[PDB]
């Protein structure tokens, strides 16, 4: 296994769009 | 008698039984509270005992930290965080140890965490628990038992204790939370646990959802969620996007048409109700939130200032949409009575109502072609939905514009309210019983 990293709420970056995803 | 014995027969169908075993434990925290604590927590903790015992040991735990009435829940957490420390340490031990080791799917051990976190976060005296739960969801090498069982148990604490007291600790719990949800998690028996208490966390996560790149990364967790053909989970994930669009409104407006409109939408129309009522409680909030909106636009006007927020007209834009949807569904009730009984149905009325009253214009033009279409119809559902329809839109629109369509309807309908079925009689009476009480 080399198993998913995660994701952490803290210390991020906050003439058409570039929206949204799924 | 060993413990597990006693604990065994508050299940028990022999009424003495019950008796018994209720009593010696009912004095037993009256008597021994901290050795009947710290035993109690072993039963809960060893995997070899009964799935029976296992939990009523666990209950034992959580009935003596905790109650409904707010007086003895204080009195309870008083009487706790009056224990011995070793004493509780070595029971808020084997509680925490307990997590991962459970074979039955409701954990026993969640509900004993969150009504011990209950009386000593709030006076620093178990500072370990929050980082250690964060740390089982977070460990890549924990099993998914573990995960479920942490994921409960901070959903609980999440539910059971004041938001301001987790808002320092938010990110942590954020994080734990929405590593549950990703779509890499393989078991949907812990997405759905980390949904469930993702709902509970939105009230101290305001600072995560104001910095657009977080945001951003919650409503895709959030959305790809709404997916997960474990329909438990689908109604979770609507959960959060329906509570989620009544405290950040302002923030939607990116999600809304990439996405939010095409799953609310067909959220309301999946044939299973538990789905469906989500959908509609999700635009029934936008409504109340445009307009409120509308109200405080209404008064920044007499300051001579534009207002502070600015609705977007989702509702009035979803309007060609949601209502042949709406009336549609007022044609799915329940015959044998669901009275009060909240079903899809009564839902998508409220809903009308609730558009009428926020379009009060716009909303009478989409509804009438269906009402005159079905008023004369066979079919006792689609003829009760018609008059159901009519009286829906009967507040908000100008008045001078609904009398004339009352006038010229009022023949038909009155007749309505003596028709063979039973259930347009019923509605065929409230309707009337508006158009009066409404304006006379």
């Amino acid at each position: 296994d080399d198993s998913k990293p995660a994701f952490s709420f803290g210390x991020x970056x906050x003439x058409x769009x570039x929206a949204f995803s799924f | 008698m060993e413990l597990i014995t006693i604990l065994e027969k508050t299940v028990s169908p022999d009424r003495l039984e019950l008796e018994a075993a209720q009593k010696f434990l009912e004095r037993a925290a009256v008597e021994n509270l901290p050795t009947f604590l710290v035993e109690l927590s072993r039963v809960l903790a060893n995997p070899g005992n009964s799935q029976v015992a296992r939990v009523a040991a666990g209950l034992q735990i959580k009935n003596s930290l905790t109650s409904k009435d707010p007086d003895i829940k204080a009195q309870y957490q008083q009487r706790w965080l009056a224990i011995d420390a070793n004493a509780r340490r070595e029971v808020k031990n084997y509680v925490l140890h307990t997590l991962g080791t459970e074979t039955y799917r409701p954990s026993s051990a969640s509900q004993c965490v969150a009504g011990i976190a209950c009386a000593e976060i709030p006076v620093n005296q178990w500072p370990e628990l929050i980082p250690q739960l964060v740390a089982n969801v977070t460990n890549p090498n924990s099993t998914e038992h573990m995960k479920e069982s942490t994921l409960e148990a901070i959903g609980y604490i999440c539910q059971d204790i004041d938001p301001e007291q987790l808002q320092d600790k938010s990110n942590e719990i954020l994080t734990a939370i929405i590593q549950g949800m990703r779509k890499e998690e393989p078991s949907n028996n812990v997405k759905l646990a980390a949904t469930n208490a993702l709902l509970n966390s939105l009230e101290f996560t305001k600072a995560n959802f104001d910095k657009e790149s977080e945001r951003h990364f919650i409503m895709q967790v959030v959305c790809e969620a709404t997916q997960c053909p474990d329909t438990r989970v689908r109604v979770a994930a609507l959960q959060n996007l329906v509570k989620i669009m009544s405290l950040y409104y302002q923030y939607m407006e990116t999600y809304m048409g990439p996405a939010l409109f095409a799953i609310t939408i067909e959220a309301m129309k999946s044939d299973i109700d538990e789905v469906a009522l989500q959908g509609i409680e999700f635009w029934s909030n936008v409504c109340d939130e445009e307009m409120d909106l509308a109200i405080e636009a209404s008064e920044a006007a007499e300051q001579g200032r534009p207002p502070e927020h600015t609705s977007k007209f989702y509702a009035k834009g979803a309007l060609q949409y949601l209502v042949p949807i709406l009336t549609q569904t007022l044609t799915k009730q329940d015959e044998n009575d669901d009275d009060d009984d909240w079903n899809p149905c009564k839902a998508a009325g409220v809903c009308l109502m609730l558009l009428a009253t926020c379009c009060e214009d716009d909303i009478v033009p989409h509804v009438l072609p269906f009402i005159k279409e079905h008023i004369k119809n066979p079919d006792w559902r689609y003829r009760d939905a018609a008059v159901m329809a009519f009286g829906c839109i009967l507040e908000g629109p100008e008045p001078s514009q609904l009398k004339p369509l009352v006038i010229q309807a009022m023949p038909t309908l009155i007749e309505l309210m003596k028709d063979p079925s039973v259930v347009v009689r019923d509605t065929a009476a409230w309707t009337v019983g508006r158009i009066c009480e409404l304006l006379p």
